[PDB]
This record gives C-alpha cells, structure tokens and sequence, in this order.
C-alpha cells in the first residue's frame, strides 16, 4: 500500500513464492535447446533475486491512450512494460519456454518491433486475483496480481527447484503458465523508483 | 520456431 | 431488514439488474464513438459484483438539521460519498455515455464538490409512491428511485449493451429524465 | 492424450454433435424475449466452436468436501464449476431458456451468491453414460458424460440449427433439456489446461 | 422469473 | 461539454 502505482512510474516486480524479481538483460536464449526445439532466440527475461538496476520496468499505457502523469494503474486495464535497462518492451508469444514444452516463452522486443506488427502482444494486465478486484488502485507491496498476457491468456510464472543452465547466470525461468489460477503465478510491486 | 505443444 | 442512518457505508443494488452503484478512478473517454463530449470526469458504473467500490456514505447537506445515528428518511436530501475514492457524486446536464438524451453520473473531489458544484450533489432516495415520503429507508425490502434533485432524473442501469473496455464492460448508470419507471427502481442492499 | 481430470483442474468442456465447447462471457440474457417470457437476465453460457480463454473452467469440490490437489473427479460425484474468466459459478434453475419454453436455462452467478442461498443450483454431475461406470476416474477426451444438474434433473444440451441472435453473438444456445438419457446431451473434457 | 412448462 |  506504500505507494499507488502510476502510469510512466518506474516499478520493480517481485514473485511471492521465491522473492526473485522480473528482470532482463542482454543476453539471448540459446537458438536451439538440448532436446532439439528451437526458440526464438530473443533477449531473455529471468528471475533473479538480488537487487539491481536490470529489474527496473516502467509501465506504459496502450497506444491510443491519451493518459499523462499522475494517474493511477488500474487492476485489469491493459498495460505494457519497458524494460528500463535495455530499453526494450516485454513479451510474450507461442513459443515453447527453455524448460516447459506447454508453457510460452517470454522476451523483450525493441521500439520498432513493439510498436509494430508485434504491438499485440506487448499488452498485459496486472489481473487481480479475486476478479471483483479489477478496477481498484495498483499499490506496491500489498496488491497481489497475476501478470497476464492479453494476446494469449497466460499468466507468467517462475521456480527456484531448478533454475536455468549457464548460458542464463543460473537465474530462475520465466515462462507463460496456461493454468491461469496458481499461487505460483502470483507476483507484487516491490518499490516505486 | 517451436511452439507449445 | 435494518434501518439506514446518516453516516452509514451501504450498497445500493438495482432492482432489474441486479447491479451495484459502483465507481472506481478510471475516467470517461474525452469523446464518444459519436462524437459527444463527455465531462472526462470519473466513471460511476453498475458492477455485479459485491465489492468494497460499491460503498457509499450517506451524508446530510450542509446546514441540516439531520444528525449521524438518526434514520434516512424517504425524500429528504442526502449526499453520497464514494468510500473507496472519497469524491461525490454528481450529475449534471452532460449527455451520457450511450444516451443523448440522458444525463452523465459522475463523482467530483471534495472541494469541487463542497464548493461552486455543491447543489448537484444533493439526491433523495425518493419513495415509489409519494405517500411513503417520510418514512423510515431499511435495507432489502423499501423500494426508491436515486433521484436528482438539481436536474430532477433518476438513476438507471441496463445491461443490454454493456460498457467499452474503458468501462471495464461494467454497466452504464445514467440519469434517466422519465422518473416513474420500474427500472428505475434500487433498494438498500447491506449496511456495512 | 487423455490425463486423468482431478479436482482444482481447469478444463474445456466439448459437445459431442456440435463440437461446440461450454463457454460464457459478461453478456447478459435479455431481460424478455420475444414472445414475452421473461429471463433470469443473468449472465449467458453459449455453445462456442473456436478455442478461447472464455471456454475455461475450474473443477471445484462441493462445500465442506476437504478435498485438496492431486485427487481424481471420478463420475458421478457431485461438481461445481467457476468460470475462470469471470469467475462465476455455473447455474440451473427452473426458468425457461431461450429457445426453449421446455428446457431451463443455464447461467453462471457471483461468487457470494453462488456459495450462499444459490448454493445447492451450483452442483452437477459429470453423469457416465452407463450407470456401471459410477465411480471412475473421469479422463480428458476418451469418456463421455452428460453434465446433469442435481436440483433440477436436467442435462446441459446444445445445437446448431439455429444460434442465438447478436445479443448472443450468434453463438449456440445452452440449456437444460429434461430429457437426460439421450446422445445430443454427450460431452467430454476436451483439454485439461 | 418464467417458469418452464 | 455535449449536454443532454
């Protein structure tokens, strides 16, 4: 409840089960995994648990919007985030993730291909938990909300049983979880920048 | 290329 | 079945759709599909779910010679205050989001609402049949229409067609200028 | 590949003949219809034939069940279902539907109502085709059901013959035909989510 | 509120 | 700004 979320605020977003944060940086998936599948080989998106400029993300309203500053994000409203770091938009696809076949791959895209044909799927919503909630004040710390992507109806989701190979720093997987309704898909504002 | 499957 | 005082937080719950008076602090669109203007001031929804932004202060005007822990009656002026966002509500003159030729509901601040805008916050939980003016106003079981009292419309909903995604696809509340119509008709649904 | 359904799963719900799946959204049955009945005006539940978030439902145990992850719906226990999207409970009642003067109509209700005075109109069944097969676990794809209505002894049915007006975005009616024993009630679990 | 029948 |  610390402090209600604006647009264009600067966040950092934290998962509830393992405490890791929503972070990305350079570093790309490998073009194939050890099974054989092929992602997209785009800029990953992890969780990592340690504090850090690379877990910074400002929210952004959809194109169209005509908001400003200072009002406030909503539960349920449609939403992007720009990763502040790399200066990239986050998103998710049909894509198989690094470790789960049936779960999607989450990325970050740049300003032209976000603002492109991609558009669509930079559009999440940080969506309540009871949905009798949507509509209320997004307030970091207290308000628990599903991370949901509007194009593909998955919820991102995160583990610390086992985390990801080398070639990720060993930083927990971020992926689109189908099953929606999971305490594991449950994430918080930390802190407003 | 994969997709979730 | 319990009697609504001044100060009570309460619901209020339509009778045909079963939609609460609601608000929250999304706003309306500058311009409508149409064309109109609309206030861009804040929503007031119908939502059909029970939920903490469907309470409501009910307060006596200014100068009243009403008190807190003394009974709503029927007709008298009152003022109701959005708990959750602590603004007013308001009507006015300003065509609604799906009908010309009924009236925009709204919430203002504080002090726009205390201030010039004071008169349009004023409404009565108006008795179906006039001969009930006067009597007590109980949750579940008294009938009113939400009327006001600077432009003299009642408060109605619908959930035909229901609310752009701006509106969360919640229902239109607007203020219907023909009073006596059962859809206009609410009730006092819990006292919290 | 049929997986064994278990309670807190969310499912899709396929009709046999139309291979339309159980789907609801916020739109509202009108107040009347045409020849004048008058509805529940309650939130509709339609036959849709495309994949869609709106097509999910939550697999609930009855109250004061204790039942937790991990243990199998077997046929014929009583069931409730909430719909994700909304998150509503499916509803029967004795009100005529649509299309149907006869049959009842199916709807879904708020969470409050649903586990208050409208409580005992949110159990059904996930009935076997053969009374014999009371009591086995119920899988995705290969067993057929009826979804029978406990209050009221109905079985949820659909066509397509005729769809539902643009109120209904032309979608297929849903409601709840008296005659239980018969294949156009036969649904399966198509996916498990 | 219309019963079946 | 439209009035009713």
């Amino acid at each position: 409840d610390s402090k209600t979320v604006n647009y264009f605020d600067i966040i950092t977003i934290k998962h509830q089960d393992t405490d890791a944060f929503l972070h990305s940086h350079l570093a790309r998936y490998p073009q194939r995994y050890e099974d054989g599948r092929i992602s997209s080989a785009g800029q990953q998106v992890t969780g990592y648990t340690h504090p850090d400029f690379n877990n910074q993300w400002e929210v952004l309203p959809p194109h169209g919007s005509d908001v400003g500053k200072g009002q406030a994000v909503l539960l349920n409203q449609h939403i992007r985030l720009r990763h502040v770091a790399t200066d990239t938009y986050l998103l998710a696809h049909d894509v198989a993730s690094p470790f789960y076949p049936t779960n999607e791959e989450i990325t970050t895209v740049t300003l032209e291909e976000g603002d492109g044909e991609l558009y669509p799927e930079t559009l999440f919503a940080f969506q309540p938990l009871k949905k009798s909630d949507e509509g209320h004040v997004l307030k970091s710390k207290t308000v628990s909300f599903r991370l949901f992507h509007v194009d593909t109806s998955v919820a991102l989701w995160t583990h610390n049983d086992e985390l990801l190979p080398d070639w990720g720093f060993q930083q927990q997987e971020i992926n689109g979880n189908k099953k929606v309704i999971d305490p594991s898909n449950n994430w918080v504002v930390d802190e407003i920048v | 290329k994969t997709s979730t499957n």
